[PDB]
């Protein structure tokens, strides 16, 4: 076994009755001394080392070609002038395991985490070297994380695309089903997790013209897409990722929520796709009143009204619908529909419950589309157009397809800075950068929205970590409190620098006159109520950093009904999964499952303590399962008012709980305005 | 397989 | 149990030691005395019931405006002048509960046998009268069948295309494979079988964007494939039906056969979809020798030379690819994987066989492309060029996909009326019209080798039945004599009627010119071998017919180099499996499998001996089982040296006979020049 | 499944 290895496990083996969390950092030492250093490849100067990147197929020289080798020698030598050095030895290992660039053999290191950092930084200043030192220094600090993707990709040749997620809208026909199995394929082949929304396909039993019963409904559909994320699996390294979005009204739905019982036959069974429910109010008044509610047949409203059943408000049409007898409707319990959805995520964590009316209660871009689904994390909440993909040699309406660049804030290192709003906006622009240096030649509405939209997701991860390191406890209404003023700073921020990007390029995104951003109604609560810290801790937390009130945000507001916002998204908050190791950071806004997880690599296992964990701090360190999941939802809710996009919301369970429980938790996360809800993992 | 419990009502209210 | 299938299972009621075949016929008239009669719509006159049809939205209006109504009761007048009868209850019987058109509620009979063959006969004439009733007489007489989706598609408005066997070749990408599972949903929806190549695509284990070990083979493309035929089913009504086709020298070749394994695993067998495997003059040569074959990747292949594997000859190719270091192959033996598909046969009846050079050594059109790949049933033998499908908003290179149109002439009908130039030139007219009439707005590669090739397939059946009725043996060198006879001069008026056309219309087949038939080297064994029967009793069978000879041949092969050859291919015996029934006839040129079969209709049992079965006959209406494989290879020879195309090549097998006498009737059909081999069926 | 024989290098040859 190696040293380090030795070193790391010796923070289990108790000295006077406490773990030696120190041993840890010894670990990262031996890990350097003996492995990094010994297998990193090392050149005369930079000079050497980016010809040999370049020449050899390693780095795109375009975007190194914007700047004099002067220039990338000083963003370098700031990089390493930090002296950066990884707390944690789990920390380094995943980095140099999962995102340090490697030979074509895998057998030595080219890239330090300073030499990543930099060609990310050089990556997203476009030629700026002022940019591009601030760019080093926001990432050097770890104040902000660019995903797995961009941060992994960012110039190089090898790479693939820079985008986490996809949504995709499927039309009702053969051609558009087709090219949705095509589009997953190629985003996968990206190396995107791709979603699609399959509630505007009818439902099985429906006519192909004009002769009845025909229709394999979405779970034939279900299966050609697991089908093609089967075959598309990133060249065989990762597992090929999607997600299949139905709502609660589709008639399929329970043969939907059938493709995850366990005890499904292979002929219905689909395993390496998600499955997400879409939840309009309606669904849960009917459920509450207990009343037997209706599934519908898409195609016969359709064909009744014109539009889509997801098209259109349920809150209002549901009525219309059920007395229509020209619209086909199969009788259902709700209840017992969400009895199944509780069991369901009980024995796989599946569907991911995205509550429609929550979304579009504060959506911004309901003009251009409500949000009718949410992605494979369920964090993703955008306005989307379906595309008419017609027959070949004919013109195809392409619509729009989300797609948005994620980036994570570390909420520790950012507040340690007390440098909320230049983390904010520097993260704007490098999510802007990604978009716009973006280009899917595969996807069309994809590229569309692309262009369009110009969404980004800026997320935040360490909410947990810097709670517990700063004694307050996650449950405690003073982390609301902090979370609430936070992401209040954080999404004024945001938006202040999306309406000066907006002013400096002259541009909007499309359709953004008749968002909640051009009249004004987006500011309300914000010109109205107080985000300010109602505690004296989190006040103090707050100090050296001007937290804005009504006043600064009826000049946003002002500001932005002047110049119009670049952006029609910002803000999603990722689950952030292997990232968060980097950055020795918790797992985005969610709390720790464990304060010390016991992860098997090859034929060696290694603990990670959480972030910071010591006696001091560790029942503030409290496990998400022991945690009430109702002051999760409080969390959560607290933030997502601040959010314009979802936050992956993964519940945690304990196994002595019942379905009734879980049941109650997503009534709780509906009443208390969660838009969606990852998933629902058992202890 | 956790414990199937039907909805009680007054779950549906907080 | 109704009064007709009582009458029916009397036949095997033995009267006197013999079977009671004389009350079949009393069965027809109970089956038309007591249900056809009683549940035909009936209309005081023609022009009401065409009125009914054509506004019920059965009938197209276009090709019945094209005539007069007094022109289409004309037709009808002489379609039902014939007062023609079914000899056998399962003719009427199958006629009536798959070709005849009924009401939208399944319980009426809209269209008589003469309905249906008057609307057939005035599709095809496109508006002639006299070519009409032509047509009608034609199919009244039973001389010639249209294929079921011709005989049973044509004038309704509710239908799908007339053409059923078409043929995609996959070119090796992503954006191809996803284009071929389009198509082949497109065309499964339009009701056709589908057959892919898959010989281009990429082994397992090959490089994708130069990383090393990323493609899934050929066997994935296979379970997408099976996926989209499942999912496509003609609307819930029949199982999606497709077909791959691999090169025996492609690497993936075993995991290929792997896929009809009964051991095979549920992420490898594929259950809807039928394999064939091409098997080129050079894997037989290594086989014979024992010398070890080597298996390609094609992408290495691809890679070195620029062009596929299956793009080149083998024969001349094999030894340079085992010498080139940068092509990458497997040693395997040749004879254990001959073994190993004759085991597979024995087990499933698949894959079916192409002899490559079998097929190019004969082809005509080898300057536009080599065979490299049949059809569903294996007898659709025709050049066929890729397409290279690119990304989105980027020009498509359009390739050649065959689509070959069926229909069969009855040589029992057809040499009783001593009309084969007459029969063939109509039914050459018909396939040259239902070819023209066939516009696929979702298979672009299709639709342009439909306008281009304009390719036909005419086929014949009831060899047996007429051999049998004749007093010949199926293995007798006799018929086999017959055969070749009868098929020359099908070849001589298909050829004499494709020329006629290719001069009235001025047009030929696209890159005609470099064609056997533009060079004359087509007709060099006809200007020099005559084909007049060699046996007394076959030329009295031909008595009344005139016997195309050398000089008739020399004037012929004068005729095409002065006026081209409007069709690149004309003739394929397809296996007609229902239209057999409807014209009482033996299917396609197999020998019979049973002299009378018993069915299951619904919980009744019916019992049909073969056409013009009796005691007088019943020894030379052996059962295929009894007959020496290696004389049904010489008579499927002895045909196939006049069918351009292909002829589907049933083996009829014992349980007794091993997998070694399977490999030799394989190989003997090799040596003997047979094209392709459909089934392996054992009794 | 069905008896298996191997090919002797006479059934090849016709
Ligand atoms: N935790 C760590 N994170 C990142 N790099 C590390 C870490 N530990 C060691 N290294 C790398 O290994 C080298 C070993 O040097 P070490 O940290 O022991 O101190 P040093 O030789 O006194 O110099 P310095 O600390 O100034 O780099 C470091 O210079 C650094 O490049
Ligand atoms: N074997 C058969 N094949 C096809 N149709 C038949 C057959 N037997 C009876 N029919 C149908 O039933 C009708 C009655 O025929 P039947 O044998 O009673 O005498 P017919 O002289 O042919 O009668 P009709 O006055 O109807 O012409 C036929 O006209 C025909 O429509
Ligand atoms: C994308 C993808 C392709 N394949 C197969 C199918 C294709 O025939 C082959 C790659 O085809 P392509 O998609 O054309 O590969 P490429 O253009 O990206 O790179 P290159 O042309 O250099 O190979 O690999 C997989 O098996 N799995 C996959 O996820
Ligand atoms: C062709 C086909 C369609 N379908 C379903 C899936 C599609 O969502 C739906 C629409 O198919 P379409 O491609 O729209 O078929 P169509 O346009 O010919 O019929 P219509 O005019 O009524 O739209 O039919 C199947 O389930 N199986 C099939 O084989
Ligand atoms: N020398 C060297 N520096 C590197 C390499 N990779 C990254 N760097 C960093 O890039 C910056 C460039 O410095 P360098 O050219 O070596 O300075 P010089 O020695 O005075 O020429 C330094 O701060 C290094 O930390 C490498 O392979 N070799
Ligand atoms: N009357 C009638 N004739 C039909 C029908 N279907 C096909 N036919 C045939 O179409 C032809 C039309 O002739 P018809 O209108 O009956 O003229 P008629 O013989 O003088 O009474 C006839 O020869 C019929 O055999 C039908 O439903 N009703
Ligand atoms: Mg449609
Ligand atoms: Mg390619």
């Amino acid at each position: 076994v190696p040293k380090w290895i030795q070193l790391n496990n010796e923070i289990m083996i108790q000295k006077d009755g406490k773990f030696q969390f120190d041993k840890d950092k010894e670990a990262v030492h031996s890990y350097f001394v003996d492995y990094i250093n010994q297998n990193t490849v090392f050149f005369h100067n930079l000079k050497e080392k980016l010809d040999y990147l370049v020449e050899n197929q390693y780095y795109e020289e375009e975007f190194l070609s914007l700047y004099s080798f002067e220039d990338i020698k000083e963003v370098f030598k700031t990089a390493y002038a930090k002296k950066f050095r990884f707390p944690s030895f789990m920390s380094a290992f995943k980095f140099y395991n999962d995102y340090a660039l490697k030979t074509n053999d895998k057998k030595k290191i080219l890239e330090r985490y300073e030499d990543r950092i930099s060609i990310v930084a050089l990556f997203f200043a476009n030629g700026d070297t002022e940019k591009a030192k601030e760019y080093v220094n926001l990432m050097i600090n770890q104040e902000y994380q660019p995903s797995t993707p961009t941060f992994l990709n960012a110039g190089r040749k090898r790479r693939g695309e820079l985008v986490s997620c996809f949504l995709l809208e499927v039309n009702d026909s053969l051609n558009d089903i087709s090219r949705a199995i095509d589009i997953s394929m190629q985003l996968s082949k990206l190396g995107g997790g791709v979603s699609l929304n399959l509630s505007k396909l009818r439902a099985k039993g429906e006519a192909i013209k004009d002769v009845e019963n025909a229709t394999k409904g979405v779970v034939g559909v279900m299966k050609l897409l697991d089908n093609a994320f089967r075959y598309a699996d990133q060249m065989g390294q990762r597992q090929g990722s999607g997600a299949a979005y139905l709502n609660i009204f589709h008639r399929d739905i329970n043969d939907f929520l059938d493709t995850k019982k366990i005890s499904a036959d292979e002929d219905v069974r689909v395993k390496t796709l998600s499955i997400g429910v879409v939840i309009p109010d309606k669904f849960v008044e009917l459920a509450r009143e207990d009343k037997a509610a209706y599934v519908f047949y898409p195609h016969t409203i359709y064909k009744e009204y014109g539009q889509h059943m997801d098209e259109m408000d349920m809150n209002e049409m549901y009525d219309k619908f059920v007395d229509n007898p020209r619209v086909k409707k199969e009788k259902i319990n709700p209840r017992k529909l969400l009895e199944k959805l509780a069991m369901l995520r009980s024995e796989s964590g599946y569907p991911y419950i995205m509550f429609q009316d929550n979304v579009n209660k504060v959506h911004a871009n309901n003009h251009i589309s409500k949000v009718k689904f949410s992605n494979l994390c369920s964090e993703v909440l955008q306005a989307s157009q379906v595309s008419s993909y017609t027959d070949y040699d004919e013109e195809d309406e392409i619509g729009l397809d989300i797609s948005c660049n994620l980036g994570s804030l570390n909420i520790l290192n950012v507040m340690e800075h007390k440098s909320i709003e230049k983390t904010v906006k520097l993260a704007t622009d490098s999510l802007t950068h990604v978009s716009e240096t973006t280009d899917i030649r595969n996807a069309p509405a994809v590229r569309r929205a692309n262009k369009a939209m110009k969404s980004i997701g800026l997320g935040a991860m360490n909410l947990h970590g810097y709670l517990a390191q700063n004694g307050i406890a996650y449950e405690s209404p003073e982390a609301r409190d902090f979370a609430n003023t936070f992401f209040m700073m954080v999404n004024f921020y945001s938006i202040q620098r999306s309406a000066e990007i907006a002013k400096e390029k002259g541009e909007t995104f499309d359709q953004y006159e008749g968002s909640t951003y051009a009249t004004g109604e987006y500011f309300d609560k914000y010109v109205s109520t107080d985000f300010s810290p109602k505690y004296e801790k989190i006040a103090n937390l707050f100090e050296g950093m001007h937290i804005p009130t009504t006043e600064d945000w009826k000049k946003l507001k002002a500001f932005v009904a002047e110049h119009g916002m670049y952006h029609s998204y910002r803000l999603c908050i990722a689950p952030t999964g292997s990232i968060s190791y980097v950055q020795s950071s918790t797992a985005s806004v969610m709390p720790i499952m464990e304060r010390i997880e016991e992860r098997t690599y090859g034929n060696s296992k290694t603990y990670y303590p959480m972030p910071g964990l010591a006696s001091n701090n560790w029942f503030f360190y409290k496990e998400a399962y022991d945690m009430d999941m109702f002051k999760v939802v409080d969390m959560i809710a607290t933030i997502q008012q601040h959010i314009d996009q979802g936050i992956s919301f993964t519940l945690f369970l304990k196994d002595t709980m019942t379905t009734r429980d879980l049941n109650r938790i997503d009534l709780y996360a509906h009443h208390r305005g969660i838009k969606t809800i990852y998933y629902a993992r058992t202890k | 397989k956790a414990t199937v419990e039907p909805l009680k009502d007054d779950d549906f209210y907080f």
